[PDB]
């Protein structure tokens, strides 16, 4: 068999199956569709158990990164020290374009407190702390609602689930920052401090929050994986192609009829994903000119690329660019196209926590060009110049912002080139 | 006191960030007496939470 | 091995009276022999490589007509660089000067951890970054 075409999810396969809120979010209505069934059998299969049914699913994180979670979560399976165990849900969200974990959060809080605690007992973790960014004030609040009647049905807290097992989950909201949804910015900021990331070695799973052993995890990566559990981890694996397995949360905004998020098969083509479900491209396909397909964090394709591109990891990758929150942003031909790559280079430069060097004066560096090359006051041996710095910044910074940060701009260098070269023309023509 | 015994003993400066807020929603805006009291109650170096309340963007400080 | 006839001088080897400096500054000159110090101000540690030799400093005075720094001492630039404690210690015998000789002082090892910023329990946890 091995389905060589995806997609078209049937309503039985979904995971996230309260993703629009029509039925209701509490503890009453969760148990209705699956939550937190048989979590005791599975706290007492144990850990090793528990780590083998997200290994063999081959999830892996839904948090950008793309790296495998069952590999990810056993470096917090060895013999404890002195020291406490905590898992940190990554609940931040500050992806321009990224929607999903709010969806999770308001209409699904049960996933997630059962994620924490099945992911939880798999690392060793005596608690969760649930970062969420500020500004999901009333996203925060439905959490923090169906953390107390996980508390008061025995779900949560001492003897969780009636298993013997001790665990809590707590909840921590940010205060407007984007740089903190890096995994050890985040640890930074639950201590007290600027969310400044951490250089690594050490990693957090020696040294994270407190100084304890740590494993940053997404919502949507947490939110998923008890249901793997029940339903085992070849019922995951037996979607999307090899090394790229599951369902996924996909946002479509931007230049499409009907904006939306929607769970979809891993490794969908992205025009399937954007007709049958966004109501195609503002004008129709053919008025469409680039998406940004997993964020701003990612390069720009082109409408040629877009054609017969597969949504997973390693499609995109050899597409130049990446699945990353799987946030697909269309842009039709009517977009100027340089001044929307400058609006994200803007919000980067605003995000830079100015920690290292590269990312807190080349980030800011690049804002200045892109903001000269929109009005098309500069001459073309600059675009030339300002691949070499965005080749300066990426891989020498502390963390990944910094990357991501230039991948925009390589990517607008990379397709559309011809677009910079004929907006210079004009500004030279108009002033000379 | 809630927040608070939510971090580990010897780690009250991880209040920080929450009890900040709290004065800012009880006062609408964080004048500088409301950080300077925020660090004589977790006992932090004022210039720590001075740090804090002008990297996040989500604290008045007009 | 040579061919031209050798001889042995077991004297210690002197050359004060055919260096042609004045008596004065042979006998009551002590020069010292260090690794000079690194320069607080910088991090580098590329003058802390030779050992020199340096005279003691001397009386300089202000020039009555335009206040310029007058001097009186020969020997006031005089610098000499050597590869090592005991070139250093071999030349100023053999000119007759008296001498200090200094060991080079070396930063000891440290023991730096990135890790120990973020201590559980220790006092070493950073505030801040
Ligand atoms: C600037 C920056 C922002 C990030 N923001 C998020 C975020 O909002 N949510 C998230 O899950 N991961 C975010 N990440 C990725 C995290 O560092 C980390 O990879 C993730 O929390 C791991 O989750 P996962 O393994 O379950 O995917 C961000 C990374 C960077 C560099
Ligand atoms: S790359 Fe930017 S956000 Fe990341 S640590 Fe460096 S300055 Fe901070």
């Amino acid at each position: 068999p091995k389905k060589t075409s995806f997609g078209s999810l049937k309503d039985e396969d979904r995971i996230f199956t309260n993703l629009y809120g029509r039925h209701d979010w509490r503890l009453k209505g969760a148990q209705s569709r699956g939550d937190w069934y048989k979590t005791k059998e599975i706290l007492l299969k144990g850990p090793d158990w528990i780590l083998g049914e997200v290994k063999t699913s081959g999830l892996r994180g839904r948090g950008g990164a793309g790296f495998p979670t069952g590999l990810k979560w056993s470096f917090m399976n060895k013999p404890s020290d002195g020291r406490p165990k905590y898992l940190v849900v990554n609940a931040d969200e500050g992806e321009p374009g990224t929607c999903k974990d709010r969806e999770i959060i308001r209409h699904d809080p049960h996933k997630l407190v059962e994620g924490c605690l099945v992911g939880g007992r798999a690392m060793g973790a005596r608690a969760a702390y649930i970062y969420i960014r500020g500004e999901f004030y009333n996203e925060a609040s439905n959490l923090q609602v169906a953390i107390r009647e996980a508390y008061e049905a025995g779900l949560i807290g001492k003897n969780a689930c009636g298993s013997g097992y001790d665990f809590d989950v707590f909840v921590v909201r940010g205060a407007g920052a984007y740089i903190c949804g890096e995994e050890t910015a985040l640890i930074e900021s639950i201590e007290g401090k600027q969310g400044k990331p951490r250089l690594k070695p050490p990693f957090p799973a020696d040294v994270g929050v407190f100084g304890c052993p740590t494993t940053v995890a997404n919502v949507e990566t947490v939110a998923v994986s008890p249901t793997i559990c029940r339903r085992g981890g070849a019922w995951f694996a037996s979607f999307g192609r090899e090394r790229n397995s599951g369902t996924k949360l996909f946002n479509i905004s931007g230049h499409v009829n009907n904006p939306c998020t929607v769970e979809e098969e891993m490794s969908v083509p992205l025009k399937e994903l954007i007709e049958k479900h966004a109501g195609g491209v503002t004008g129709g396909w053919d008025n469409l000119l680039a998406v940004i397909p997993g964020g701003s964090s990612t390069p720009l394709i082109p409408k040629s690329v877009c054609e017969t591109v597969l949504m997973d990891f390693d499609a995109l990758i050899q597409a130049q660019t990446g699945l990353g929150t799987a946030a697909v942003i269309v842009m039709d031909r009517s977009t100027d196209i340089v001044k929307a790559i400058a609006r994200l280079i803007e919000f980067y430069k605003h995000e830079s926590c100015g920690q290292c060097t590269p990312c807190r004066e080349g980030v800011d560096w690049m804002n200045k060009v892109m903001a000269r090359f929109v009005r098309g006051d500069a001459r073309p041996a600059e675009i030339d110049s300002l691949w070499e710095i965005s080749k300066q910044i990426e891989g020498h910074t502390i963390c990944a912002l910094g990357d991501g940060a230039a991948w925009p701009v390589q990517g607008l260098i990379r397709h559309f080139r011809p677009e910079l070269e004929e907006r210079m023309q004009q500004f030279a023509q108009q002033h000379q | 006191e809630a927040i608070v015994k939510n971090y580990p003993e010897g780690h009250k400066a991880a209040a920080v960030l929450p009890v900040l807020d709290l004065a800012q929603r009880q006062n609408g805006w964080l004048p500088i007496s409301a950080m300077n009291k925020v660090a004589e109650i977790l006992q932090v170096p004022p210039m720590r939470v001075y740090e804090v309340a002008t990297f996040y963007t989500m604290y008045n400080r007009k | 091995t040579r061919d031209t006839q050798l001889i042995t001088v077991d004297e210690k080897l002197d050359i004060t009276t055919i260096t042609g400096v004045p008596e004065e500054h042979i006998k009551t000159r002590k020069a010292r022999i260090f690794v000079p110090a690194r320069n607080n101000m910088q991090s580098g540690v590329n003058n802390t490589k030779k050992w020199k030799m340096e005279f003691d400093t001397r009386e300089r005075w202000e020039n009555p007509l335009m206040g310029w720094a007058s001097t009186a001492d020969p020997l006031s630039n005089l610098v000499l660089t050597f590869s090592t404690k005991e070139d250093a210690v071999a030349f100023a015998e053999k000119n007759g000067w008296s001498y200090d000789v200094e060991e080079r002082k070396v930063p000891k090892p440290k023991s730096k951890s990135y890790g120990a910023n973020f201590s559980w329990n220790k006092r070493t946890r950073v505030s801040t970054k």
